């Protein structure tokens, strides 16, 4: 709680940064600088998309999750260090997908989670992002191709940035991109409007 | 009219219900060197009585004779546990910041310093 | 001021109270501080500042001289440790001696002394800091421990007992021929170094202890290397178990397991290594079967490790693919060892999830290894992840889910000793900051158990410190600047935090830590592995059944506060299994019997049945001790019961193992009995002698329990607990080496007391004391808590203690009757037949119906049937003993009739003294119906006299006593009910039973008590009136004035023939403490039950032999009364002193009216009608008025006593009266005593017309209304109706005399204030007269009181506790030496403490106060009264003169003293005057006779303006509690003053205008202006009014 006399002799301002998924990925990539190989950069890319997805799903208090959590840059930093350590000593390129999946789900991005179904849906998101097949459909629209053996950091960075720049953020991204049914967000905004209308009815009685 | 009621009280003591601490500042500005503040203390009140200095006390029971003008003329004031000589120019003020015993309330000249919906209506009409 | 200050400064000296010579000490600091704190003024100020400087020097020099004596007087090695340091403290000793000399025989010199003191303090602080720079593990301890360690250098000891502290997990050191060869762990494991530590005389503690820990690191490394080599040589682990210490075998075995598992993981091979692990496990179990204790603990720890290895390999062989194989292997802890690293202690690193950390090679002892569950591995993984990037782990979850011991297990598995700060409010900033700095210096990782419990400022400070440490950790800075020091920082250190939300981590710590959840500890695998390591052949099924049983117990039964069915209870059951394993073997029987021995004592009744049914559902299924218990019970008379036998066997089997046992049950259920008989049987069986101790908790304080530093002398004091602990721990007499000791707290559990008892309770068997006294707890020191409820039992104690629950009473009615009869027989050719007759008297077929038809009635101070039969049988036995003299010479029918009558009366007075009289009658016919009509039937007035039937009406004395005795309140009138009460009270007092008197106020409980005991020559009474705040020194001071000690060990009455009885009043009045308990009542229970107590400054058992306890109290239903717990009331009986019937009132007051007609016997034939009139009016007032209408509507015979007292004093102070005049005077007194607190004048006139009807019914007469009555003695020599005109003339003459003499206050005169001053004069002229003043502010009540005080010639005074008592003493001294009739006034603003109200209550319940007149005061009072003229006669004269020479009148505004008004003793004498608000007539007349001072009529109009003022006043108060008239009065005063000033100003202005017009008489304009002014002047004047 802020002290009483400071908040009165001041101009109180409240902000809301844009919750779009695309701007989070672009901000993460601009904050990023890559420096070790190409597979580490590709895994950092996948991890940044995963962090963007979980940050988008955080705001859905009663349907996307069960309690408003607070992720930040430090959790993504630790996950990035874990990814670069895993793909810095396991140079056989036989990717230990189970190791990174379990360590991200149950330790890095499950450290602050107490409920069980929240961890189950985090594990589902990990399985979706880190399926480790020959193709990846991170959303039903765009694909992130796997790198090849004949690239350095600069060309892979350029190629993945081009994959960012082609697709525009869709209007209904809050259900298709997060893999959530439309009726769920419909009920969420229904409860939002119910709270707003009930509050206005209570204020209208005076 | 608050300050008019304050200055037109030569018999009953006035009350300063001023959590904003503006009344004490304007009173001290008007008075100057004759202002002493309290919150030992009996001794300094007796010294102020003997010297003839106006006293203001914050956070408003042994000042019964002074608040009731129960003076002995031979003019001495029996305050606390010893008689104190009266200079004749002694004045007392009571200040508080909490918006109170019944005996004090029915004796002190109570005034209110509170802004409310009536106050904002008067303010918008005045502007 | 100046003279007193100079005199006390020149009188300053010192007290010779110190030990040996030392420094001459001084006490009473605070009085000196309160006393001490132009040229002459500045000189005095400078002297005061110098004196304050010397005062600060004094307190600092003694506060430091205590430690100076501690470290220099008793030992010189501390001051001789180092050369320059030795010179510095030799100079210190020289300075100390010379300042002692100059203190014996200046101020600036002593300021130079404090300068020297501060620089030597800085020198020693820097010396300690440099010693800790040499060895930062010394910086763990406080300064005193450092001084002890450096003093015992050549002594070479006392570091072996701090050996627990500075290295964590080591108990003691061992050393041969002045050379250390190893250390002994906390478990007790011997260690051997690489080489012995050769020692010299010139040794410092720091250097050889650095050698000690460096070489213990090297030695554990050496044994690990040798064990690794020997295991690489193919040696089986079973042989080499006993060779190497636990750390070595753990590290070597885990490294070998890592190497073998990665070798077999490089291929798809798991069978051979799993078979090898299984063979190792089986061989280790076989060796565990035949091991010694050290071998057993090493083997169980290695079995924990190898069960983990078995689980890991079994998990890995389920890995069908290689990727999940690396998944599973990379997550568990991997133990690698370097090969080419030349550094010995950095050759091993631990790999966990791709990271690595450095082992530090410190000994860990052999603690209970945390069994390896997957969640433990996940916690290790996330802690490794946090630590890898220079961060700190944060843990959060539910309470007791495995956080802090998980961090300690991390420290164990990484080989580090972790310091745990057990968070509590007693922690402060400096010691926690010091331990944090030590953790930074030495690099030892540190956990924080339950971090959220700190206070706000301390949590913020430690958060800042931890943030600085972390910030230094990430940036790699080796010098963090905190605590004003640039302390070194090893990169291997860490900081750990654990907490429980439901708060979370603070944001400053949250930005640099990482969270984790561990909500559900996997109990199934823990139980499975514990059952496997215990040796049971069936681990999985038994563990699953135990988990199912625990969850079903936690779900099905009612969730009691003390219940727990989680993990710690499961581990306690598994630990308790092993002694049952040794007898019953391994199987289901052992665990089911352990469950029957552990969880069964904590269960209830329905929970017990649920547990039994679930035990039958899940699970399928020694008499020498039973015989011993039966023999003990049969010897002591406790006839056993099946429930009682089950409970006693349960308690014995529970105390077989667990040290700390708590007994819980409703009061009076046999807890004391069951542990007494169990421990007697235990002493018979095992042969050890028993010693028991009983201590009451709340009556003693913590200072009297343990002790503290003294406020001035700083001297340690030994409390009771410290005394008994020192006695049982010294064992100088040799008793406590084979004698069993039982410290039992016969009191309810207190949270702030169990907070101190946790230091007793903890596992290390050490206690925390302010003076630094460490005391061990031997195995015979068993602690027992017997309580009555668990309302305040902390859940931290419901599991960590041992709990026994007594849901149902373990005794039957028949067995209790038999035991009580046998005890009464043993309490004493004829005794045998008498015992047989009493045994056959209790025909239980009718007694059962008696109990069933007696428990239904309303029991005031309700007690069950289980605690009144004690009183019943004891009264029956005592009456039989009294009548035993004439029972051998009489026929059997008379004997059976007499014993039947006696038991009938005993049951009637033990089962109906808690209900009304008609309930007693109905009980007596119920008894006569149950026992049949064959025997003698007890009647309401039945009595047996010398030997046949009689009645109470035979012995009643119809005494025609004198007239003046009604002024004396101690005189008693006799009646049948009074004699019955006295007889039963006398029997109860003689029967050695407790007495409690209850009933509505006004029945005369104290009055009948003083009747029964003043006439009693066999006893004495000391009476104490209780207060809201009551202390144990009240009762001690009360008894010391009439009792004496003797050996002390025994407290006896001062007389040798009179059994002294302590009386107390208003037991319900004292308030509860902060935890719902009261100390005085438990003290009384301790006196009345165990006949002994403990002295608070001496801790001695003061046995009581000839003192009984009686008590009179108001019922708890009334306001200001709090109920007592049944524990106190179970020892006593209840006598409902109800309201006597109106016929008894008529008889009592017709003797009173004969006595009052003695003075004027011309109307001696009218005693009865006035008694009937008083009875009728009081009965109608009771049936009409009720306390719902107003708080002070309480009616009693106190009104009638005051009525007859007023009539008597009127007749004494009055002339000859006719019949009509006497009727009128009696009506005047009745209206005064009754119609002064009623609702309104309508109630007064209703009382008047009822009085009319009753008088004309009894005495066959005009208007006798309120205002028509005016009785005074101002205008007549004696009380008679005087004329109002001459009365107001006389009081007007006195008013003008007073205004010309002393004070000319602005007062008025009207008939209302005439009535007020007449009433207050009537009260002041009466002996012991007081009033309340229910009036608003500025109503002139105090002014009228002062007026009447001057009229009566009363001396005038203007009123902390000590000053109040000194003023009282001066006033009573002036009263005794000068007959000073001084009036005293108290307002509500005059009273701020309830002690003044309490002493008013005491002195007005009595006529004086006993405990304020004792010692020197009593001796001087007796001497002075002998100067004015036996102690009793002089004190009676003192009581009479203070009754006739004291008058206090109280002023109240709100009708916090409501309970004081409702207090019967306060209400007894003072007449409550409802001044109220002024009425319309009163305000109109006061306005109309103030307006006449100032002429205003120039335009009637006075009535108009007064009507407007009063109507606006009423409208303001009705559109805006008595209505305050202050607004009206100061409004009219200000109006009068403004009118006077404005009239004078207008007269001057009109005179000036007339002068100007006359001077003026161009002129046309001036004439027009003057004419316009003269024309508008009248309109402006009306507008001006
Ligand atoms: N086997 C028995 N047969 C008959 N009466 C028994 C038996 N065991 C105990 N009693 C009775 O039970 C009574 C219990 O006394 P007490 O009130 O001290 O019990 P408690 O449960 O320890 O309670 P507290 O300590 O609160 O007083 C004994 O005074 C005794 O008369
Ligand atoms: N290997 C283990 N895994 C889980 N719990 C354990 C293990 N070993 C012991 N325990 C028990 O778990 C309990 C956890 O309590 P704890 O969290 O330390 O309480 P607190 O939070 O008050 O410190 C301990 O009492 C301990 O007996
Ligand atoms: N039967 C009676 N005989 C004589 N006096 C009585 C009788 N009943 C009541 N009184 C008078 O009424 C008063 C009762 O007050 P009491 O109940 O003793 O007050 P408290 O309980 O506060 O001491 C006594 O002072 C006593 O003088
Ligand atoms: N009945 C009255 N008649 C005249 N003056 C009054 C009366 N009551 C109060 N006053 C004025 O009020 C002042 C203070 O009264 P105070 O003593 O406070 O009343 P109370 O005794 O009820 O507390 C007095 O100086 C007196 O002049």
């Amino acid at each position: 709680k802020l002290p009483a006399p400071l908040l009165q002799r001041t101009d109180r301002v409240v902000y809301e940064d844009i919750p779009g998924i695309l701007d989070t990925v672009k901000d993460l990539w601009g904050s990023q600088f890559f420096i070790s190989g190409v597979w580490s950069v590709y895994c950092t890319f996948l991890l940044s998309w995963f962090h963007a997805l979980i940050t988008a799903r955080t705001r859905l208090v009663p349907h996307g999750f069960s309690k408003k959590y607070y992720f930040n840059d430090c959790d993504f930093q630790f996950a990035s260090v874990y990814l670069e350590n895993v793909l810095a000593t396991n140079s056989t390129n036989n990717i230990p997908w189970a190791q990174v999946r379990d360590h991200i789900a149950t330790i890095v991005y499950g450290g602050k989670i107490d409920e069980e179904k929240d961890l189950e849906v985090v594990a589902k998101l990990c399985a979706h992002v880190f399926c480790g097949s020959d193709n990846l459909q991170i959303v039903p629209g765009v694909r992130i191709p796997q790198p090849l053996l004949q690239q350095s950091e600069e060309e892979e960075r350029a190629r993945l940035t081009a994959i960012l720049s082609n697709t525009i953020e869709p209007a209904d991204s809050l259900s298709s991109w997060l893999q959530l049914p439309r009726e769920s967000i419909l009920d969420y905004e229904r409860l939002q409007a119910k709270e707003v209308a009930s509050s206005t009815e209570q204020l209208l009685q005076e | 009219e608050n300050m008019s009621i304050v200055m037109n009280s030569q018999d009953a003591v006035p009350f300063l219900l001023d959590p904003s601490s503006h009344m004490i500042t304007v009173i001290s500005n008007y008075y100057g060197n004759k202002t002493v503040l309290l919150s030992g203390f009996v001794k300094r009140l007796e010294n102020a009585v003997r010297f003839g200095s106006v006293v203001i006390i914050q956070d408003g029971p042994i000042i019964s004779r002074l608040i009731s003008r129960e003076f002995n003329h031979a003019v001495t004031v029996e305050i606390g546990d010893h008689e104190v000589d009266v200079s004749g120019d002694f004045k007392l003020f009571i200040h508080s910041c909490d918006p109170i015993p019944i005996f004090l309330r029915s004796r002190v000249r109570l005034v209110h310093f509170v802004t409310n919906k009536e106050s904002i209506e008067t303010r918008i009409f005045d502007i | 001021s100046l003279n007193r200050i100079k005199k006390f400064w020149k009188e300053a000296q010192y007290e010779v109270i110190e030990h040996s010579s030392g420094l001459k000490l001084v006490r009473e600091w605070d009085v000196l501080e309160q006393a001490c704190k132009e040229q002459d003024c500045l000189d005095l100020e400078s002297k005061l500042t110098k004196l304050s400087e010397i005062q600060v020097n004094w307190v600092e020099v003694q506060f430091y001289w205590l430690d100076l004596y501690g470290i220099l007087g008793e030992n010189l090695d501390i001051q001789n440790f180092l050369p320059l340091e030795t010179s510095k403290f030799k100079s210190l000793t020289s300075e100390y001696k010379m300042i002692t000399t100059r203190a014996f025989q200046f101020d600036t010199t002593l300021k130079l002394t404090i300068d020297s003191l501060k620089m030597i303090k800085s020198s020693l602080s820097t010396f300690l800091e440099r010693q800790r720079r040499q060895f930062p593990r010394f910086y763990f301890l406080g300064n005193d421990d450092l001084l002890k360690i450096i003093g015992s250098g050549k002594h070479h000891d006392q570091v072996s007992k701090f050996m627990k502290k500075m290295f964590g997990s080591i108990e003691s050191i061992i050393f041969f021929e002045d050379s250390i060869t190893g250390v002994r762990s906390v478990e007790g494991e011997v260690l051997n170094l690489n080489e012995k530590i050769e020692l010299k005389d010139s040794i410092q503690a720091q250097e050889w202890l650095n050698i000690l820990d460096t070489e213990i690191k090297l030695s554990v490394f050496t044994q690990f290397r040798d064990c690794l080599g020997q295991l690489k040589d193919g040696t089986d682990i079973e042989v080499v178990v006993s060779k190497y210490i636990f750390q070595a075998i753990l590290l070597s075995a885990q490294v070998m397991w890592t190497e073998l598992v990665e070798k077999c993981l490089q291929t798809n091979e798991f069978s051979k290594y799993w078979k090898e692990v299984d063979m190792k496990i089986k061989g280790l179990l076989d060796k565990l079967n035949k091991s010694s204790d050290n071998v057993k603990k090493k083997i169980e720890a290695l079995l924990v490790e190898y069960l983990h290895f078995n689980n890991v390999i079994g998990q890995l062989k389920n890995c069908s693919t290689k990727e999940e194989a690396r998944l599973l292997w990379a997550k568990v802890q991997k133990f690698y060892q370097k090969n080419d690293t030349l550094d010995d202690l950095n050759s091993v690193f631990i790999s966990q999830s791709g990271y690595l950390l450095q082992y530090k090679f410190e000994y860990i002892g052999i603690p209970e290894r945390l069994i390896y569950t997957p969640l433990l591995l996940v916690g290790f993984a996330t802690l490794t992840d946090s630590l890898h990037q220079k961060y700190g782990g944060c843990f959060f979850g539910p309470a007791g889910t495995g956080k802090t011991e998980t961090v300690k297990a991390f420290g164990q598995n990484l080989g580090r000793v972790v310091v745990v700060f057990n968070c509590d409010d007693s922690f402060d900033y400096q010691v926690l900051s010091r331990l944090l700095v030590g953790i930074t210096q030495i690099g030892a990782w540190g956990c924080f158990d339950e971090f959220n419990r700190l206070d706000e400022k301390v949590l913020s400070a430690v958060s800042a410190n931890i943030q600085q440490i972390q910030n230094g950790l990430q940036v790699g800075k080796s010098h963090i600047t905190l605590l004003e020091e640039e302390t070194p920082l090893s990169p291997h250190t860490a900081v750990f935090i654990t907490l429980n939300p439901g708060s979370e981590l603070p944001e400053n710590l949250k930005k640099s830590f990482r969270e984790f959840s561990m909500k559900s500890p996997q109990s199934g695998t823990i139980a499975e592995m514990i059952l496997q390591i215990m040796g049971f052949e069936d681990s999985k099924s038994l563990a699953s059944k135990i988990v199912h049983f625990l969850e079903l117990l936690s779900s099905k039964c009612s969730s009691m506060n003390h219940y727990h069915f989680g993990l710690r209870t499961l581990k306690g059951v598994l630990r308790n299994c092993s002694p049952l394993v040794s007898e019953f073997g391994e199987g289901e029987k052992t665990v089911v019997e352990s469950l029957k021995r552990v969880i069964l004592p904590s269960l209830g009744d329905t929970d017990e049945l649920v547990f039994k049914d679930e035990l039958s559902k899940i699970f399928d299924s020694s008499k020498a001790i039973v015989q011993c218990l039966k023999d003990a019970g049969q010897r002591s008379g406790f006839s056993m019961s099946e429930e009682f036998l089950k409970k006693c066997m349960q308690f014995y089997y529970m105390q077989k193992t667990q040290q700390a046992l708590i007994l819980v049950g409703k009061a009076g259920c046999g807890k004391t009995a069951t542990w007494k008989t169990v421990i007697d049987a235990m002493a018979i069986f095992d042969g050890h002698a028993n010693v028991v101790y009983v201590i009451d908790t709340k009556v003693l304080t913590k200072e009297s329990l343990y002790g503290s530093m003294l406020k001035a002398t700083l001297e340690w004091r030994d409390g009771l607990f410290t005394s008994i602990l020192r006695r049982v721990n010294d064992d100088i007499t040799g008793t406590f080496k084979n004698s069993r000791i039982w410290v039992v707290f016969d009191s309810d559990l207190d949270p702030e007391y169990v907070e101190a008892m946790n230091s007793v309770l903890d596992d290390n068997k050490i206690l925390t004391l302010p003076n630094g006294e460490r005391l061990p707890i031997p195995p015979n020191f068993r602690i027992l808590f017997e309580t009555d409820n668990l309302d305040h039992t902390t859940p931290a104690t419901i599991t960590r203690c041992g709990l026994l629950w007594f849901s149902t009473d373990v005794c039957s009615i028949s067995s209790k009757i038999d035991h009580l009869l046998n005890k009464s027989y043993e309490a004493l050719f004829e005794l045998d037949k008498l015992k047989d007759l009493i045994s056959d008297s209790f025909d239980m077929a009718s007694l059962t119906n008696i109990f069933t038809c007696s428990n239904d009635l309303v029991h005031i101070l309700g007690v069950r049937t289980f605690n009144k039969l004690e009183t019943a049988v004891q009264l029956a036995v005592h009456l039989i003993s009294s009548y035993r003299q004439w029972f051998q010479n009489l026929d059997d029918k008379s004997l059976k009739d007499v014993i039947t009558l006696l038991i009938k009366r005993s049951l009637l007075y033990a089962l109906a003294g808690d209900s009304t009289g008609e309930s007693q009658r109905a009980f007596i016919q119920t008894i006569n119906t149950y026992f049949g009509h064959d025997s003698q039937e007890l009647s309401d007035y039945s009595t047996i006299v010398i030997l046949s039937f009689s009645s109470f009406c035979s012995e009643i004395p119809s005494v025609s006593l004198e007239a003046h005795e009604v002024m004396r309140p101690d005189i008693v009138i006799p009646t049948i009910d009074t004699i019955k009460h006295e007889k039963i009270f006398y029997d109860l007092l003689n029967s050695k039973r407790g007495i409690i008197l209850c009933g509505p106020p006004g029945s005369g409980k104290t009055m009948i008590m003083n009747n029964a005991l003043r006439n009693s020559s066999l006893y004495d009474v000391v009476g104490i009136n209780f207060s809201k705040d009551t202390t144990t020194e009240h009762i001690l001071s009360a008894l010391h004035r009439h009792t004496n000690y003797v050996t002390g060990l025994t407290l006896l009455p001062k007389s040798d023939i009179k059994n002294l009885v302590l009386f107390c009043d208003e037991i319900n009045l004292p308030k509860l403490d902060k935890y719902g308990s009261q100390n005085v009542v438990l003290f009384l229970r301790q006196l009345m039950e165990k006949q002994g107590f403990w002295k608070t400054p001496e801790n001695k058992w003061v046995t009581i032999e000839r003192i009984h306890i009686v008590g009179a109290c108001n019922p708890p239903t009334d306001p200001g009364r709090i109920p007592m717990s049944e524990r106190f009331t179970r020892h006593a009986a209840i006598l409902y002193l109800g309201y006597p019937s109106g016929k008894s009132l008529s008889q009592i007051y017709e003797i009173y009216y004969k006595a009052i007609f003695k003075l004027v016997p011309e109307f001696r034939s009218y005693t009865e009608p006035f008694a009937r009139a008083s009875v009728h009016l009081y009965n109608e007032c009771k049936a009409r008025y009720s306390t719902g209408l107003q708080s002070h509507y309480l009616f009693s015979p106190r009104e009638l006593t005051r009525l007859v007292r007023g009539v008597y004093t009127a007749i004494n102070t009055g002339p000859r009266q006719t019949l009509r005049s006497l009727i009128r005077l009696w009506a005047y007194e009745a209206w005064r005593i009754f119609a002064d607190r009623l609702v309104g004048v309508k109630e007064k006139n209703s009382f008047e017309q009822l009085l009319y009807e009753t008088v004309d019914k009894y005495l066959p007469l005009g208007n006798i209304s309120s205002t028509s009555l005016l009785f005074s003695g101002l205008l007549s020599l004696d009380f008679k109706e005087v004329n109002k005109t001459d009365l107001v003339n006389f009081i007007e003459e006195r008013f003008k005399t007073f205004c010309d003499e002393e004070l000319e206050v602005p007062m008025v005169i009207h008939e209302s204030m005439v009535d007020h001053i007449l009433r207050i004069d009537r009260a002041l002229k009466q002996v012991q007269g007081h009033m309340m003043l229910i009036g608003a502010s500025r109503t002139g009540k105090t002014i009228l009181t002062r007026f009447v005080a001057w009229l009566n010639g009363l001396k005038i005074v203007q009123p902390n506790l000590s000053d109040f008592d000194m003023i009282l003493k001066k006033a009573i001294s002036d009263c005794s030496l000068k007959e000073s009739r001084t009036c005293l006034i108290i307002d509500e603003s005059n009273i701020l403490e309830t002690a003044f109200l309490e002493r008013m209550n005491t002195l007005l319940a009595n006529a004086d106060i006993p405990d304020l007149f004792q010692g020197e005061e009593y001796d001087k009072l007796l001497n002075n009264l002998r100067n004015k003229t036996t102690e009793q006669e002089l004190y009676d004269w003192f009581v009479g003169e203070i009754a006739k020479n004291l008058h206090v009148v109280f002023t109240i505004c709100d009708p916090k003293s409501s309970a004081m008004i409702s207090s019967p003793a306060l209400f007894n004498r003072c007449i409550i005057n409802w001044m109220g608000d002024w009425d319309t007539k009163t305000m109109s007349q006061v306005a109309n006779n103030m307006v006449d001072v100032v002429p205003m009529e120039f335009t009637t109009i006075r009535d108009a303006v007064v009507n407007i003022l009063i109507h606006f006043d009423r409208n303001f108060y009705q559109k805006m509690n008595p209505r305050s008239p202050g607004y009206f009065i100061d409004g009219l005063r200000a109006l009068v003053k403004l009118v006077t000033a404005k009239y004078q100003d207008l007269q001057e202005n009109q005179r000036f205008v007339n002068v100007g017009l006359e001077k003026l008489n161009s002129l046309t304009f001036e004439k027009e202006r003057w004419l316009n002014t003269t024309k508008q002047f009248s309109k402006t004047s009306q507008e001006l009014i």
